[PDB]
């Protein structure tokens, strides 16, 4: 479930964006980028 | 040039990687010694909203 | 490889348990078990 991995992780990213971390959202999105790319 | 780089992406000047928008063109290929003068954009590059 | 990714999910669960989301921590933890397994 690599695509379900992407699913869970971008749900994490959307919730991070809503919580207002901004910081966490941006570079954990860097994490997800280097996750789905690699 | 001057573009607001992400935090660590000041270090993504290294070949082969996918960038946030350097996906289009950037990412040092063979012998691009493109001079860069960088720092923390944290003076004003963060806005209310 | 998948080591870096599951370590990413470790960092994610650590960020969660530092934030404060009992529900979300249990979610990502059970998903981590079901991601090491499946």
């Amino acid at each position: 479930d690599k695509e379900w991995i992407l699913q869970k992780i971008y749900e994490i990213m959307r919730l991070l964006d809503e919580l207002x971390d901004a910081e966490a959202s941006m570079r954990v999105s860097d994490l997800i980028y280097e996750f789905m790319k690699k | 040039d001057s573009f607001v780089i992400r935090g660590d992406e000041v270090r993504q000047i290294a070949p082969g990687q996918t960038g946030k928008i350097a996906d289009y063109n950037y990412k040092l290929p063979d012998d691009f010694t493109g001079c860069v003068i960088a720092w923390n954009s944290n003076n004003l590059d963060s806005k209310v909203g």
